């Protein structure tokens, strides 16, 4: 029972590695894409001005 | 009185011996019970975990 309990624990832990790494990569990419989109918006606004 | 003597020296020892044997058997089957419950927990956790991943 103890072995299977902390086996479920380590399985959840491995899922946690995968989820945390994916979330970190996704947020970094989202920040970079937001910076690029803001750059495009600002240079278009500058051209309009 | 002969029937009474059977009850208290033939039926009575038989029923006391049956009582100890049946109490030992009751102990036997509650140990069967908690061991079957422990296997129950084993299969329940195995099923829930394996379905989970």
């Amino acid at each position: 029972i103890e072995i299977e309990k902390m086996e479920k624990k380590i399985n959840d832990s491995n899922l946690l590695m995968k989820t945390k790494i994916s979330d970190a990569e996704e947020l970094v990419t989202s920040t970079e894409l937001k910076l690029e989109e803001l750059k495009v918006d600002l240079n278009r606004k500058r051209y309009k001005l | 009185e002969r029937s009474k003597l059977d009850l208290i020296e033939e039926v009575e020892p038989l029923v006391r011996t049956l009582g100890d044997k049946l109490r030992k058997s009751m102990g036997r089957m509650q140990r069967e019970l908690d061991t079957l419950q422990q296997t129950y927990e084993l299969n329940d956790l195995r099923l829930k975990k394996n379905i989970s991943m």
